[PDB]
């Protein structure tokens, strides 16, 4: 059960309406991103710096 | 060894200040020597901006503005204790100096109050303290 | 260098931690008001 | 005022004081020097209106309504420096520096939420005359940054300088030759610069203090969030004061 | 009720007031505790940033009173509730700091934006960078830094 | 496996290379995280992130500041990064040591061995040594 | 016969359907009105700037929601850790932008929570029972006040508050892993072993009285109906379920005693969670669990990872994506 | 907004006072063992 | 000298705590001998004088 | 914006751009963080690597380093969302 | 005004009439039984049982 | 660290913090060897 | 129109809790 798609419809075509739920996927981007590279050394993921989601300023 | 926690004097070489501290102490071969002399205009040229930070105390005064005269003697005058405690190092040059605090304590005491002679008046119980620190010593 | 500290420790603690049974001890050969 | 320096920290605070500019007492007038500068110039508004579709009796010619500010005292600006340059004609002045920008949001009948930047940065003021009078009248254009920065990531994660350009959750909307070019005006986020229209009224001063005074207006656009949506017109009023030096 | 149990549970309600109000002492008073002891409170060490930073990139010949933050707020000084000039950031939730290293920088307003312009001394910018990495923020097993922080330093305040 | 070729740093500004005796670098770990690691965590600083430790960004600098000698030059005498004035007011130093408390009681083989440390460091761990949250 | 002697002797009567006592004094307004709020917030409430950078998050169903999503959002960082009731908020619009109600609802959920303990103290006194059911409820109320009051004030800001929500309840959890690493912090750890061993010994107790049930129904009807309600015999052979547990396990790890097994029922969670809910209180002072990041090291020097490792860019993940704009400098210190 | 805050200290301090001055009202004495 | 009598003051105070609750938990040693103990106390409480006496001589 | 045009001309390529680069891009060239790159990107648009010389407050040691490194500074369209976090945009190591 | 430093949060004088009539109308209750009774009685228990 | 007089002794004060959580096991000790009664 | 069958599920709820206080099958001795 990944998303609701009446909220992710909702948010890609009006970039101003937030809930709680769609704070959570871009927590979930982070998760995605950032350990994957040391979870599976098998893969060898070899991510740039460049295209790990930062926010503002972390 | 490399990884060896609790080895408090077999380790290094120089004797420590204490068992529970990395740094040596005080003495020999150390490259801080308090005696130097930049060490001493340093502490010197905050004692002459103190007098100039200090004649700029009563045209707030004459004004009406009680927020600049309370932190015009911390803005800058913070670095005073320091230096002027330093300086003392004679006897009687030491309580010398708590006469220039207690006029300089009350000036920051009636500001607070707003009290505009007391102000002014103890200002000059401290310009002519300062002058008894600096042409001592 | 034969590091006197955790030897000045390992020592205080064993005759501290042995000061406290022993008030016991000595009480219960002696068979007083425990 | 010189009564506001009478305060201190402790006694302002919490009681919405420093949201307020001065009160100038009197009328006189005072000429601008060659170097002259100017110093405290705050501005804050007291009122403002939302240019809408109204509802009159049979009609809806546009009208402005006004709107209850929401964000709560951040709305005045302050510490605005620049030099007064004399031109023959008239007096003109160009502000430098100082905080020439503040956030705020104001809400509609019908619960609609609309922000605005409201500023002063590079405004060129003209005005009639060259000393400062009661009768005197300057204004002139300010450019409007846009409201947000462009590293602003919007819910999915998408900005101008920074961020993702497709929709991150919707992987299978770039399928096909068309790709995603439905929803191409929500990716493309476009930092945007728009004019206002400010105009000043001095009508106190003190020259033996140096300081005017006086009601102003201006006028400008609200923010679109990069292309959002269409801005819409914002009309505000309310008092200045500054410092001629 | 009078006997000897009762008194005993009406100390320990009135002990737990004095132990909440001693623990929070310890995190926001900057008067009985001093900084230059105790280290920074949590409040302190959220401005001793910002004002770090404010030092940093005005030596950089950078407004900082117009420098618009990526928000559209201050990016160093913005304005509070109430109206006072403060620190922008997450820090502005602490804008009731009242620190005696920065008490020098207020007016009626708040932060004097003439007086952050000019005088700004250099022992503020030592205690303010002090007070940056020193904040208290820890672990059990005594390493400083955020939960993320690797392990070289021992501090916890 | 602390091999001597791997603590062969660099000692001169022309490039000689000496060694590091065991006990400099565990003096030197030791007082770097007690004295500098406050701030110079890892390689990165916290108070200023765009002057960092990286062996890069010691080299970039106006007075090249990769070698030993070069490090203890710095730590008794800190220029900017442009090298054209002084910080040595606000960077902990020997020179302005009389604010700083820490700095008082510093030999010359204690600072031999900090500057050991910071050099000896990006040749253990490459990457991570100054390379922000990303390399942790 | 006086008017406050027949006020009292209602207020305190058992006699009532449900005992008010004089806790429910000041019980029953502050949850009616904590329910009454809630219920209007979570339906119909507009957007709210939670990180007080004027970006509006909305919370409830008439905004677009359900039932998982919607959630009433905590307060302002604007606000932070000011009091901000509706009398000091000059109308409704700028108090319901501000995060409003947030404040309205948690202050009088936690005073009529703790009203509500106390009035299972008072029924106690005046039935003759024993008192300390309300020790036990000391343990949620312990939780409760440690995520909604104690974490905001550590932290300095409602807005660090738990969103009264179920999407907003794993923000909350997600955002505590990164910011104080709770998982390898020992307080959540004495409270997973205090409601797993609380399931558990609610299970291995329900089942054992259930197992050695005495026969007094028929096949037909329910195993339920061979209790008379108020009777004085014994439902079960408690003999027969000790010397079960005492073959399955050994002999000298059954509680033969009954006090003392439903003692230990009580103790297990209840210690549990009085830990745990002061591991979220040690934890809002930012004294953080555990950090084990770069621990193993080889003879060179080289970082060795471990599973904290993996678990530390887990936490990176989250840190560096919370409050993706909240953030102008480099550490997050709130 | 100054009139809804009138209503909140009457609300507020009519059930304080009756929490306060209900267990001044003799409130150990009424238990089931006696009285 | 004050590395000396310190050192004797631990070394009584080692002496009274295994041998002073002893006498106390015993139906009767302290009655029956407390002069010898009151001796120690006595020895103990002059020797605190006397060090805080040399700490303040040498110091 | 989507497909922007001198992305590399930012940080990345080593020929850095004048009015759209950070201050961190100009840390890879010695001698010119933070003095000399300090004044160039506080003030505003510039049309060439000429006026970079035009700045007000220039020393000829100023002028030096911005001598050495012309052929690597070059300057582009001023595309207004970069030119704002030309001190700051949110980068730290 | 929030962050005021002002009693009980009365920001207004017609705020203490709220107050005082608060308080004192349910002490007039609360007198019309424990009110007027003996202030010398006393007893040796934990616990007094001794009237309405 | 302690005055030179009182250097000897900083092995001994190290234990000393310690003692009174040795006041706590000590009354177990004592319930044990008294049998619980 | 969404929103208005996940309002009738919560009051709907509240409803069936109301019964089940206040109309519940008292139970007696004998
Ligand atoms: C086990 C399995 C489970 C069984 C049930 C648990 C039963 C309790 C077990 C206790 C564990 C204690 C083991 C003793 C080792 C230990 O702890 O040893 C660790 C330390 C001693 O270690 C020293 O710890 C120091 C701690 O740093 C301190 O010193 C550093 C250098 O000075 C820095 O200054 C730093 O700021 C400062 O914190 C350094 O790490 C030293 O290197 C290290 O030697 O013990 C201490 O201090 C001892 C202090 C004891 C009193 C602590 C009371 C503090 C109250 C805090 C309560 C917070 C409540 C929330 C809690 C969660
Ligand atoms: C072995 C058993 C034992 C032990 C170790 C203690 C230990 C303590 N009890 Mg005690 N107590 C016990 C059994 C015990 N009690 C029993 C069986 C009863 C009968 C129910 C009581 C009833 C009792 C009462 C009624 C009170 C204590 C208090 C205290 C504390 C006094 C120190 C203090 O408050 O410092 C903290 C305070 C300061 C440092 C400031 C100085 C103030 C002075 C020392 C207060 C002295 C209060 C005095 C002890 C209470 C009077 C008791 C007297 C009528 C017998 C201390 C923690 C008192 C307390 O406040 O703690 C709960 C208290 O009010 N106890
Ligand atoms: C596990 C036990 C334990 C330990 C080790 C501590 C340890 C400490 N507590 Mg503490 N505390 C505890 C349990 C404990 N607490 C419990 C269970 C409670 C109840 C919840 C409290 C409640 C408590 C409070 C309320 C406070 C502390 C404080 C402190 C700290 C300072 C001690 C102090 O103030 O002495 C206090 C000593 C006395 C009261 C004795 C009398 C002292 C006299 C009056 C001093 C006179 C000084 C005078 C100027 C000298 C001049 C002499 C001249 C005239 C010649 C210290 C870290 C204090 C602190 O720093 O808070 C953060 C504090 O305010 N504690
Ligand atoms: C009776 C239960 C009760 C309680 C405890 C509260 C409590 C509260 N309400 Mg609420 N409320 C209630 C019922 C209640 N409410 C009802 C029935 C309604 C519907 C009308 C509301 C509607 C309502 C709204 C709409 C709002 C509140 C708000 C508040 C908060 C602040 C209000 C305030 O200023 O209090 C006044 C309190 C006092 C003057 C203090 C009285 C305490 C006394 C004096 C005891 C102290 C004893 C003293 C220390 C002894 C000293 C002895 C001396 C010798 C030293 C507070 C949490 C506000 C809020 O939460 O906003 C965030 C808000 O906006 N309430
Ligand atoms: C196997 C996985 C696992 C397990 C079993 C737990 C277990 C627990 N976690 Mg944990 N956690 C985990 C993984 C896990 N964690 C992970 C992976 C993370 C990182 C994301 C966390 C992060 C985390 C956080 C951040 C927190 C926990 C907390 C807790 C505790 C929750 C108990 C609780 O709050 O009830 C206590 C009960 C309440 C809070 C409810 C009070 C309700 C009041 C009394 C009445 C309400 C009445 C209601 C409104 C109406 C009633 C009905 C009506 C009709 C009448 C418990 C010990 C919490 C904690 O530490 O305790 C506070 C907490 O805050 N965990
Ligand atoms: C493979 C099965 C398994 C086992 C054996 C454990 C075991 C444990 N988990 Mg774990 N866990 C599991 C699966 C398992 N888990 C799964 C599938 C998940 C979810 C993905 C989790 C999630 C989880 C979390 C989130 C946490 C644990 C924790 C724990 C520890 C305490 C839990 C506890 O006391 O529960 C209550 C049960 C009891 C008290 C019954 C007793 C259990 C003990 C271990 C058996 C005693 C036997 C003894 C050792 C043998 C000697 C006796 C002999 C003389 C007869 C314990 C090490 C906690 C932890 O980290 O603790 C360190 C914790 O925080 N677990
Ligand atoms: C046996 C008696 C006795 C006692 C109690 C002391 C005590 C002291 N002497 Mg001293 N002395 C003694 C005999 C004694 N001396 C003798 C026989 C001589 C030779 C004639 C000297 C000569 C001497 C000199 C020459 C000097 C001292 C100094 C000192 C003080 C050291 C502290 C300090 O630097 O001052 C600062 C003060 C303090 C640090 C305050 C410490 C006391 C605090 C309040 C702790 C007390 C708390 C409380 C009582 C404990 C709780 C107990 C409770 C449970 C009952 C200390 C108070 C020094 C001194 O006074 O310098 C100022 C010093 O230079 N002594
Ligand atoms: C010869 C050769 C070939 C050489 C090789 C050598 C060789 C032979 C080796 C083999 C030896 C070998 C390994 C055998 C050992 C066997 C062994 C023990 C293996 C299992 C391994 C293992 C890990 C076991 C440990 C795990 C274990 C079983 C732990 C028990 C846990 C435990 C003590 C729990 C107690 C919990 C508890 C207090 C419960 C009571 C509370 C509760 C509510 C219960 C409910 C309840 C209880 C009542 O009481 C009554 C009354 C009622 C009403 C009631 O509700
Ligand atoms: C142990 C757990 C911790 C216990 C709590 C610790 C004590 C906390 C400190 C309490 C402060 C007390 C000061 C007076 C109250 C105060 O000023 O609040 C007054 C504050 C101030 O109120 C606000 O003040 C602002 C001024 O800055 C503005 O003017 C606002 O308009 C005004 O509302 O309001 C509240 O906090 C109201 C609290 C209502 C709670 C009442 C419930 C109490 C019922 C308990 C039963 C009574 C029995 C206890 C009494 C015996
Ligand atoms: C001050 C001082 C001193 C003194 C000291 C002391 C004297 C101490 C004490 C201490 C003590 C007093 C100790 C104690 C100890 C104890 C112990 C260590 C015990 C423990 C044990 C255990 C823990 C066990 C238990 C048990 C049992 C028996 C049975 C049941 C179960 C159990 C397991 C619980 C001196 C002289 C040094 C000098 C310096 C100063
Ligand atoms: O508000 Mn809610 O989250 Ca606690 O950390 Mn800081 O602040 Mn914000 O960031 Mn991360
Ligand atoms: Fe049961």
């Amino acid at each position: 059960a990944y998303d609701f798609v009446s909220q992710e419809l909702r948010a890609a075509e009006d970039p101003e309406f937030e809930t709680f739920y769609t704070k959570n996927h871009l927590l979930d981007e982070g998760i995605r991103a950032w350990m994957a590279a040391q979870d599976q050394p098998h893969e060898n993921f070899v991510f740039p710096e460049e295209v790990l989601p930062r926010g503002n300023a972390l | 060894s490399y990884s060896e926690g609790a080895a408090y004097g077999t380790d290094q070489a120089d004797k420590l200040y204490s068992p529970y501290s990395v740094y040596s102490p005080e003495g020999e071969k150390s490259l801080y020597k308090p005696d130097n002399a930049e060490y001493l205009a340093r502490k010197k040229a905050v004692l002459a901006e103190t007098k100039n930070r200090l004649q700029k105390i009563p045209a707030y005064v004459d004004k009406k503005e009680w927020f600049n005269v309370k932190d015009e003697l911390t803005r800058y005058m913070y670095e005073t204790r320091g230096a002027v405690r330093s300086l003392s190092s004679s006897v009687t040059q030491k309580e010398k100096a708590e006469v220039f605090f207690r006029a300089l304590e009350d000036t920051y005491g009636a500001a607070t109050l707003k009290k505009g002679d007391a102000v002014k008046a103890s200002n000059d119980k401290a310009i002519a303290a300062l002058d008894a620190f600096t042409a001592t010593l | 260098m034969i590091n006197w500290q955790v030897i000045g420790q390992l020592m205080s603690t064993a005759v501290i931690m042995l000061a406290g049974p022993a008030v016991i001890v000595l009480l219960a050969l002696k068979k007083g008001n425990l | 005022k010189s009564q506001i320096n009478e305060l201190s920290y402790l006694q302002v605070k919490g009681t919405g004081l420093a949201n307020r500019c001065a009160e100038v007492v009197g009328e006189d007038s005072i000429k601008p020097k060659p170097g002259a500068k100017l110093v405290d110039m705050c501005i804050e508004p007291k009122a403002w209106a939302v240019e809408e579709e109204v509802g009159k009796a049979g009609k809806t010619e546009k009208k402005f309504v006004n709107s209850k500010v929401m964000t709560r005292q951040t709305y005045t600006l302050d510490a605005i420096e620049g030099p007064i340059t004399v031109d023959g004609g008239k007096i003109t002045f160009n502000e430098k520096e100082g905080i020439d920008y503040a956030a705020t949001t104001v809400q509609l009948p019908g619960g609609e939420r609309v922000p605005f930047l409201f500023t002063v940065k590079d405004l060129v003021a003209k005005g009639n005359g060259d000393t400062f009078k009661p009768g005197f009248q300057m204004g002139g254009d300010f450019n409007t940054p846009s409201y947000r920065t462009g590293l602003f990531l919007d819910p999915k994660g998408r900005g101008g300088t920074t961020g993702y350009d497709m929709a991150v959750a919707l992987p299978a909307l770039q399928l096909g030759e068309e790709g995603d070019a439905e929803l191409f005006g929500e990716n493309n986020k476009v930092f945007d610069i728009t004019q206002g229209r400010i105009e000043m009224e001095v009508n106190k001063v003190n020259a033996e203090d140096s300081e005017i005074g006086g009601v102003f207006v201006a006028t400008q656009l609200s923010d679109t969030d990069m292309g959002s949506k269409t801005p819409k017109k914002v009309l505000t009023k309310g008092i200045f004061y500054a410092k001629v030096d | 009720v009078w006997s000897g149990e009762a008194y005993l549970s009406y100390s320990l309600a009135a002990i737990s007031l004095m132990g909440f109000t001693a623990a929070l002492y310890s995190w926001y008073n900057n008067t009985a505790y001093p900084s230059e002891l105790y280290g920074p409170t949590g409040p302190e060490a959220s401005q001793a940033q910002a004002f770090t930073f404010l030092v940093r990139d005005q030596r950089l010949g950078a407004n900082v009173s117009s420098a618009q933050g990526p928000t559209g707020l201050g990016k160093y000084l913005m304005r509070s509730p109430s109206g006072e000039i403060i620190f922008g950031g997450e820090t502005m939730r602490f804008w009731d700091l009242r620190a005696p290293w920065v008490e020098p920088l207020r007016g009626p307003n708040g932060l004097d934006i003439n007086k952050i312009k000019n005088d700004i001394q250099p022992w503020q910018e030592r205690r303010a960078a002090e007070y940056m990495t020193h904040a208290p923020l820890g672990s059990l097993n005594s390493v400083g830094g955020v939960a993320t922080e690797i392990n070289s330093v021992n501090y916890v305040s | 496996d602390l091999d001597e070729a791997t603590r062969t740093v660099v000692v001169d500004n022309a490039g000689n290379t000496t060694v590091l005796t065991p006990e400099q670098v565990k003096r030197g770990k030791r007082l770097f995280n007690a004295t500098c690691g406050a701030c110079h965590v890892g390689g990165i600083t916290k108070t200023n992130p765009n002057v960092g430790l990286d062996p890069e960004a010691l080299s970039l600098a106006t007075p090249r500041r990769d070698n030993i000698s070069a490090l203890v030059d710095y730590i008794k005498n800190p220029t900017t990064y442009d090298g054209l004035e002084s910080i040595a007011e606000v960077h902990p130093s020997i020179k302005s040591a009389d604010i700083y408390p820490r700095m008082r009681s510093l030999t010359d083989e204690d600072l031999y061995s900090i500057a050991g440390h910071i050099m000896l460091s990006p040749k253990i761990a490459s990457e991570k040594w100054g390379g922000g949250k990303i390399y942790y | 016969v006086s008017l406050w002697e027949r006020f009292c002797a209602w207020i305190t009567s058992t006699e009532n359907r449900l005992y008010i006592g004089w806790f429910g004094c000041l019980m029953f307004p502050t949850l009616l009105t904590a329910t009454s709020c809630f219920i209007i917030a979570f339906i119909a409430a507009p957007p709210v700037d939670i990180d007080g950078i004027r970006e509006p998050v909305a919370g409830s169903l008439l905004y677009g929601n359900n039932i998982i999503s919607g959630a009433v959002v905590p307060s302002s960082n604007a606000i932070g850790m000011h009091f901000y009731p509706i009398w000091e908020a000059a109308s409704i619009d700028e108090w319901l932008y501000n995060g409003g109600p947030y404040q309205l609802i948690v202050l009088h959920f936690l005073l009529g929570v703790s009203a509500y303990m106390g009035r299972e103290w008072e029924l106690s006194y005046r039935l003759g029972m024993r008192p300390w059911i309300f020790v036990a409820f000391s343990a949620p109320v312990a939780a409760a006040s440690a995520v909604f009051l104690v974490y905001p004030i550590g932290q300095g800001s409602f807005s660090d508050g738990m969103p009264l929500g179920i999407s907003g309840t794993f923000n909350f959890m997600l955002v505590f892993q990164a910011e104080h690493n709770i998982l390898m912090h020992p307080f959540h750890m004495a409270g997973v072993a205090g409601v797993f061993g609380g399931s558990l010994f609610s299970a291995m107790h329900g089942s054992l009285v259930t197992s050695s049930l005495i026969r007094e129904t028929t096949e037909n009807e329910s195993t339920n109906y061979g209790y008379k309600f108020g009777q004085e015999e014994e439902t079960y052979n408690i003999v027969a379920a000790h010397g079960y547990f005492g073959r399955l396990i050994f002999q000298y790890a059954s509680f033969n005693n009954s006090r003392a097994l439903h003692f230990f029922l009580a103790l297990w969670p209840v210690v549990g969670i009085w830990i745990t809910s002061m591991g979220i209180s040690t934890m809002a002072f930012n004294l953080n669990g555990f950090n084990f990041n770069q621990s193993v090291v080889d003879s060179q020097g080289r970082v060795i990872n471990t599973w904290a490792d993996i678990l530390n860019r887990a936490n990176l993940g989250i840190e560096v994506m919370h409050e993706r704009n909240a953030h102008n400098f480099p550490l997050d210190l709130a | 907004m100054l009139t809804l805050k009138i209503l909140v200290y009457t609300t507020v301090i009519f059930f304080v006072s009756l929490f306060i001055f209900g267990f001044l009202s003799s409130d150990p004495s009424r238990n089931p063992n006696r009285k | 000298m004050i590395t000396l009598l310190v050192a004797l003051l631990v070394l009584i105070s080692l002496g009274l705590v295994v041998t002073v609750p002893v006498a106390l938990a015993t139906p009767g040693e302290w009655e029956i001998a407390k002069g010898k103990f009151n001796r120690f106390f006595q020895i103990w409480v002059f020797l605190v004088i006397v060090i805080a006496a040399a700490d303040g001589i040498s110091s | 914006v989507i497909d922007y045009e001198n992305i590399g001309y930012l940080g990345g390529s080593s020929i850095v751009d004048i009015n759209n680069a950070n201050v961190r891009a100009y840390l890879k060239m010695p001698g010119m963080y933070p003095t000399v790159a300090g004044k160039i990107v506080s003030h505003g648009p510039y049309s060439g690597v000429a006026d970079l010389y035009k700045i007000p407050g220039l020393s000829s040691a100023e002028a030096d380093v911005i001598k050495k490194y012309e052929s690597r500074l070059t300057a582009k369209t001023p595309s207004p969302d970069y030119v704002i976090d030309r001190i700051n945009n949110g980068l730290y190591r | 005004t929030e962050g005021t430093n002002e009693w009980f949060g009365v920001d207004d004088l017609r705020l203490l009439a709220v107050l005082f009539l608060g308080h004192w109308a349910i002490l007039s209750l609360w007198l019309g039984s424990y009110g007027d009774s003996n202030e010398d009685e006393d007893f040796f228990g934990e616990i007094d049982y001794s009237a309405r | 660290r302690l005055p030179e007089a009182y250097v000897v002794f900083s092995p001994i004060v190290d234990v000393l913090p310690i003692i009174p959580v040795f006041f706590l096991l000590l009354a177990f000790v004592w319930q044990a060897a008294i049998g619980f009664r | 129109m969404e929103a208005l069958v996940y309002t009738f599920l919560l009051i709907g709820t509240l409803m069936v809790i109301f019964f089940a206080v206040f109309f519940r099958e008292t139970p007696r001795i004998l």
